[PDB]
């Protein structure tokens, strides 16, 4: 099956002190890009006088962008997690590791690890007809795997 | 005036007290000596523990429990073990209760005693133990045998109460072999002795009397007592050779969870390695025909539960360590080379400009075919399952069930996968591997796509659930089940260096 | 209830020293965004050489930018609380802690203390057509407690 519909995805998480063996997000944005990573780097060139170019593998963590709808069991269990995570003052953060699995409808699966929030809303904006305004989340991961075709 | 040792106590000296304890993949050690009840198992947990509940020169305590003492390649130590029993004879009703140390003070007054017994049909009356003016618990014991045995049933024809001081425990045996459904039942008096003896709390089981499984099935059912487990001694007296066999074939088709070890002298390895070659992994090793003051077997078990499996820094290739208090069973060049193709791990000796070293050389299990034929990695593999399964026992105990078409999997490899991360960061994966022509075809049609053999050869593993429909024993309806296959990366650990001095 | 509306919101506002049991705004404005917040950081990562993923959770105060509607008594209240609290040339500021509480329509609600007025007008700007321009107003909050699931 190769064929390009991703409808039918999910996005297991797991935080190994908030969420342990964690939740289901499956009511993505319908605007918004539901799963969206920005493109990788994984190297850079340099060329020399004589035109001897150079390549330079840098390590990279890559990232991924999830846009969700609001105030939802998997949205608010995001929330949660990134409540946990960030850190203000008289509250205490919970340094800890997620990994989420993207399963496609397709069958193919991507998981991704040992990574961290690294943005989110935390209001919800309300837009100017007086809907919500899908909330996007962003985790930077340190492992990527993929497993299983079609 | 009030103490300052009400606020604050220095408790000087060798206070100790480290809370750190807590390696799993311990070791059971299937005894003979009936001070532990045959079908239940207590998880001791240093050796003052095994020497309070088993006998102080037993080698439970003695031979076996002396390998808390091992220090491991970093700091660690093992800090936890299990024992059952081998079930030698047939079973005799055997029913123990109240390792409690109840004391002679509690019986006092308990002069003219009713200790009722229900044997289910044969519920009696047994009345008249004195024990208000007794001497000590074994000899309350006599008084109350006989009062068992004036009743002439033939189970309670001459019964047998031991108080063993080392436990504290009221064992009633009883006389007929073969089938042994007893229990104990409760009266109504200071003089009465059914739960005093702590024969009705929750102490007793019944030790029902049936007849002997000594090889294999009194593992399984020690297995069936408690999961959590690395490797079983099998102690005592040397096993039959044909037994052995069997006990090495059982969990060689159980494959996971466990290595297995057999304590055979020298000139037996030929005839056992032909007899148990191949049946998975089990540890064969020389004993020293001089004496048997080392536990020999015990170089599994120490470095197994010495690991801790969750820091960086795993592994050990099980070879190179350096047991004291050991003896050299292999000492001679040609020895040790006979000894080996046979497996055999001989604990020898060599020199290195003056000195004498140790060494535990060797550390092929058995193997051949296509098994881990190496304890560490076989080591690895073990707590590879289990730390898995655990994951997946708390993933369904959180939430029973899981949707089984693309979700399910899903959850389940998110679940998996922490234990993979601490695998990768724990030695037992490998970054590297050059998965050659055999390997790419062998990963390729197992079941991974072709592009599969890479991610082994770049990250270390491939892991992949499916579900499977299946029918049990009795479930008419089709029930379904998780599949996850994971690609081990194995790892490989010099132990050979080869030199070429030149121009001198 | 995890509709998508928000018809129904209310921002109550509390300031410590300009309106103690302070006012309620009501009439948001239809173009612009009623109430809106940047996206939050909670983390920040780096790589070093051989791949290691580091984490930093910075303390970050969220964002709030109200869209008021001109010339209202809600809005007339903000811009007493910001010129009180904005410093000028002869005039006293008073340095106040503000509250603000979203209670939107499906019931939770969302409270941030310990803030301040960051932005504003000050003067209604005329559009085009002669509608007043819609005023926006922005603080940024210490500590944000969400309260009542639906």
């Amino acid at each position: 099956m190769i064929n390009i519909s991703a409808f039918g995805s999910i996005c297991q998480f797991t935080a190994s002190r908030t969420f342990p063996n964690g939740f289901t997000v499956t009511e993505f944005a319908d605007d918004a890009d539901p799963i969206d990573s920005p493109p990788f780097t994984a190297a850079d060139t340099g060329v020399g006088l004589n035109g001897d170019m150079v390549v330079w593998n840098r390590a990279n963590i890559l990232e991924v962008v999830v846009n969700v709808i609001p105030n939802t069991e998997g949205e608010r269990n995001l929330a949660v997690l990134l409540d946990a995570n960030r850190t203000g003052k008289d509250k205490s953060g919970a340094r800890d590791v997620v990994g989420l699995v993207v399963a496609m409808p397709d069958g193919s699966k991507i998981t991704c690890t040992n990574g961290t929030p690294i943005d989110g809303v935390l209001i919800n904006a309300v837009a100017s007809v007086g809907r919500l305004k899908t909330k996007p989340y962003r985790f930077r991961f340190e492992k990527v795997i993929k497993a299983g075709t079609s | 005036m009030i103490s300052q040792s009400r606020y604050i106590r220095i408790i000087s000296g060798v206070g100790a007290g480290a809370p750190v304890a807590g390696r799993k993949l311990i070791l059971r050690v299937m005894t003979t000596n009936n001070v532990i009840p045959p079908g239940i198992v207590i998880e001791f947990d240093n050796s003052n523990a095994v020497m309070s509940y088993f006998g102080a020169q037993s080698e439970e305590y003695q031979r076996a429990a002396a390998y808390f003492k091992f220090i491991s390649k970093s700091v660690n130590s093992p800090s936890s073990i299990s024992f059952a029993r081998w079930v030698n004879t047939a079973i005799a009703p055997m029913v123990v209760g109240d390792n409690l140390p109840k004391t002679i003070a509690d019986f006092a007054g308990f002069s003219a005693g009713v200790l009722t017994i229900m044997v289910g049909a044969a519920e009696k009356n047994i009345t008249a133990i004195d024990t208000s003016a007794a001497t000590s618990m074994d000899n309350v014991a006599s008084i109350i045998q006989t009062e068992i045995r004036k009743n002439t049933d033939p189970q309670l024809a001459q019964a047998t109460v031991t108080w063993n001081q080392n436990t504290n425990q009221f064992t009633l045996v009883g006389a007929t072999i073969g089938t042994g459904v007893l229990a104990v039942a409760k009266s109504a008096d200071p003089q009465d002795m059914s739960t005093a003896l702590g024969w009705s709390t929750s102490n007793v089981v019944n030790v029902a009397g049936q007849a002997a499984d000594l090889p294999d099935a009194a593992v399984a059912k020690s297995t069936n007592v408690s999961n959590n487990f690395g490797s079983f001694l099998f102690a005592g007296a040397p096993l039959d050779n044909d037994q052995i066999k069997a006990v090495s074939a059982w969990n060689a088709a159980q494959n996971n969870q466990f290595i297995y070890t057999v304590a055979t002298s020298l000139a037996n390895l030929g005839t056992l390695f032909d007899l148990v070659k191949g049946n998975a992994g089990t540890g064969l090793h020389v004993l020293s025909a001089t004496a048997a003051n080392d536990f020999v077997e015990q170089c599994p078990s120490e470095i197994f539960a010495a690991t801790n499996y969750d820091e960086p820094g795993a592994s050990q290739n099980y070879m190179y360590y350096q047991f004291p208090g050991r003896n050299i069973t292999v000492s001679d060049d040609t020895v040790a080379n006979t000894v080996d193709k046979s497996r055999g791990n001989y604990i020898g000796v060599t020199q290195a400009n003056g000195q004498q070293l140790a060494f535990y050389q060797r550390g092929i299990l058995c193997g051949g075919p296509t098994d881990a034929v190496d304890m560490n990695v076989y080591a690895n593999e073990i707590w590879l399952k289990s730390a898995i399964a655990q994951a997946l026992l708390d993933l369904f105990l959180n939430v029973n069930a899981v949707p089984a078409s693309s979700t399910g999997e899903a959850m389940v490899l998110a679940v998996l996968q922490p234990v993979l991360d601490k695998a990768t960061a724990n030695g037992t994966f490998t970054y590297g591997k050059e998965i050659s022509a055999v390997q790419q075809q062998y990963i390729t049609q197992v079941t991974g796509d072709r592009r599969a053999w890479r991610q082994v050869q770049t990250l270390g593993y491939w892991i992949n659930i499916t579900f499977s429909s299946y029918t049990n024993n009795n479930t008419g309806l089709i029930e379904w089940k998780a599949n996850y296959t994971l690609i081990y990366s194995k790892g490989d650990a010099i132990r050979f260096v080869e030199g070429s001095d030149v121009m001198i």
